[PDB]
């Protein structure tokens, strides 16, 4: 016992890092959201006749 | 004392996780439909795949590593 | 010896669980990067819509079957006109399925056209009516589409209205679904669909319900004598006010909804047929749902809906 | 950054290539054990065919 | 974020230095390969005394 | 339109290669002196100690010492006027005639000279420690005696001067100056120097042997006022945070503008340094210009008195 209070940091930082990713994504997934009730009402038109 | 409190962040992150891993699935198809569902409105259309098996083996996973926790 | 009990363990077991957790989050991220890039490039060929030269055809009509007599007598799109204080519109009559009349009113095959709409659109109708067969000057071909409410109404409120439904599983087999008779009623009687005289090879899941669901958990499966509801129109066989039981949510179809569904042609064309609780945008069964013939969790690859009037007694 | 660190793994990329060339070295490994144990096998029993033909060719003397 | 990039970027690079020196261990396989020849070796060396024993006995037998 | 230069693209990645592999070489030693100047703050948790024997000759200082029979080079203990408090002090009775009082010393780099006015008048550092397994401290420690102390040891009569160094190649020479007189702080601690001979070059009195003309005569020593980092009083009467020749972390001194040299400079390893190293991009370092150059600093220095005959 020394370093088991040392790798409990080693082991934080890949705990707030790994939050800091999926808090990204859960943004990045709700933009995306928009970007396809964009093309939405783009695909709503009947071929041009 | 320390490290019963990571498991406590370490299990409501895996269990976000896989919340997630949820929607992507939904929305990847979400997706491939409503693309499809341009064929007839636009010009060109958006020739894809989906992989799935993808999915399903990486949820394979997680599942299959969610051991016990902290309790006996 | 219960005191060198300590779990130094914990320090094998949590590489282990980031060795996964980051190979899952940083490979959900390479595909949040596909996802962007697909509706990227697809936005950009929507700035430029597709074309369609559709000749309409000479001979015309009141509906598909008039048609048929007037001697038009192949599958392509022709204009109809019921009544006389009605504008004329487009249509398809299939001439070559038994013996013709046939006035499409719905079609699936490609899931090319949205069908998750509003009110309105689905009273007005939508999608393509037919697509220019290859090289030549007629829309041979039919497209996916939806002839509309107010239409398909007073088409059958005319004179006795039979009513047909093809349908297809990706394996390539198919059914189909008489009903003798037919009647979808005007706006302020909320669309009120009526069938009758069933027979064919598919179930009859409009009048009896779902084949596996019994008792009580059937007679909510019925499409028969039921309104039309759509995602921002609540008209379905619920009366539990709460805005989580509707029938018909976001992205889904406008069909004639009880508690719910024993089958639904508008619903959101899964590609490969299979789709899974957790593919579906609320985790319900919306896909070309026809129970009784392929169970809940089945798109079908086509569905088409052709009427035509009462005679062959 | 975290399109920098995510593109920097990779990682994983280098590290299954040894994964899959460290085994590779590995069942050879055995094959070290499980050869040089059955060479010097070989060994032992050849040296002893050896004394076999000596303690014999001498009774060819008592022959004649 | 960045301090992950780096102990990312710095890990492969500590890789590429490693994949190198596992391949000169490679050159030693077509060694082992080169004793399945030398097994070969005195296993015919084996077959060749063994022959030698057996022609030996057939003259012992008739001098009884 | 041969002109295409997605060349211009295929050297920007050999180019971020490198200011990657630079710029995260750089972190990586940001790491490992994070790390070690917090080792050390945790080894200076407790003072260094010394026992120090005061031997029972004493005097006014080192020369009367070896005349009262106090023969052998350790720390002594030595009061020079009645009215004035006795201190510590190390003597080499072993240098050409014995009877030298150490004032300056310079070997290992183990003290800070880098120090403010205040702390240059009084004194500074280890004035010696205890040898081998041996009770009497008879090894010279870094310090600085002091200015106030120098001051009046030189204003007591005909003071003479040795100046020694070695070179980090195991070579060393001596720089005497049969004269010597340090003023007091009213006077601002005022050199003067002469009589100069030995085998190091007098850059005290003639500034700089490998400058020329009125920018030699400005590096000279000889009649100059003190300076230390906080305390200014260089040949420059140019009023400007720029021209000073003692700036932070740099040893106080005997400034002109600036230096030939300066024994009172920081302790750099090794010898060869460049401007790239120093603080302030200056010559700030332990050197003795007449003979190493102008960056080099010096192996050891010493600077010891013995009133002359």
């Amino acid at each position: 016992i020394m370093k088991y209070e040392a790798s409990i940091l080693t082991h934080d930082s890949s705990i707030r890092y790994l939050q800091e990713i999926y808090n990204s994504n859960n943004q990045k997934i709700v933009n995306l959201k928009e970007k396809v009730a964009q093309l939405e009402a783009q695909c709503q038109e009947p071929c041009k006749d | 004392r320390k490290v019963i409190e990571k498991v406590q962040h370490i299990q409501l992150l895996q269990k976000n996780v896989r919340a997630q891993l949820v929607d992507m699935k939904r929305l990847e198809v979400d997706i491939d439909i409503k693309i499809r569902s341009c064929r007839g409105s636009c010009s060109r259309a958006l020739a894809r795949e989906v992989d799935l098996k993808d999915y399903e083996d990486q949820q394979k996973q997680l599942e299959q590593v969610i051991a016990k926790d902290l309790l006996p | 010896k219960h005191q060198l009990y300590i779990d130094e363990t914990v320090n094998s077991n949590i590489p282990t669980n980031l060795r996964v957790l980051r190979s899952i989050l940083e490979n959900l991220r390479s595909k949040i990067q596909k996802l962007e890039s697909d509706v990227s490039a697809q936005m950009e060929y929507c700035r430029t819509p597709c074309t369609v030269s559709c000749n309409i055809p000479v001979v015309s009509g009141k509906e598909c079957e008039e048609i048929i007599r007037k001697g038009g007598e192949t599958s392509e799109m022709y204009l109809i006109q019921p009544d006389s204080s009605v504008k004329p519109y487009r249509v398809y009559c299939d001439m070559n399925t038994e013996n013709g009349g046939w006035t499409v009113i719905q079609n699936r095959q490609d899931g090319s056209v949205d069908f998750g709409r509003k009110w309105d659109p689905y009273k007005q109708g939508f999608g393509n009516v037919a697509t220019n067969t290859d090289g030549k000057n007629y829309c041979g071909l039919p497209g996916e589409y939806w002839l509309g409410n107010d239409k398909i109404s007073q088409l059958t409120r005319m004179g006795p209205t039979e009513l047909l439904i093809e349908m297809e599983d990706w394996k390539g087999d198919k059914v189909k679904a008489h009903y003798g008779g037919f009647t979808v009623q005007n706006e302020a009687n909320k669309y009120q669909i009526s069938v009758n005289k069933y027979r064919g090879t598919a179930g009859n899941a409009l009048m009896d319900g779902a084949s596996q669901l019994m008792g009580e958990n059937r007679t909510m499966t019925i499409h028969n004598g039921m309104f039309f509801s759509t995602y921002d129109r609540d008209n379905d066989g619920w009366l539990t006010s709460d805005p989580r039981k509707q029938c018909s949510k976001e992205d889904g179809g406008g069909w004639w909804y009880n508690r719910c569904h024993a089958a639904n042609p508008n619903g959101r064309y899964y590609w490969g047929g299979q789709y899974t609780w957790d593919m579906a945008k609320h985790g319900t069964d919306d896909g070309v749902v026809w129970m009784n013939w392929k169970g809940s969790w089945y798109s079908m690859r086509k569905m088409s809906m052709k009427i035509r009037p009462f005679f062959p007694q | 950054a975290i399109d920098q660190a995510s593109q920097d793994y990779n990682r994983a990329n280098v590290l299954e290539k040894e994964l899959e060339a460290i085994t590779r070295e590995q069942e050879i490994n055995r094959n070290l054990l499980g050869n040089a144990k059955l060479e010097l096998d070989q060994l032992s029993s050849e040296k002893e065919q050896l004394t076999i033909e000596k303690a014999k060719l001498e009774e060819e003397k008592q022959i004649s």
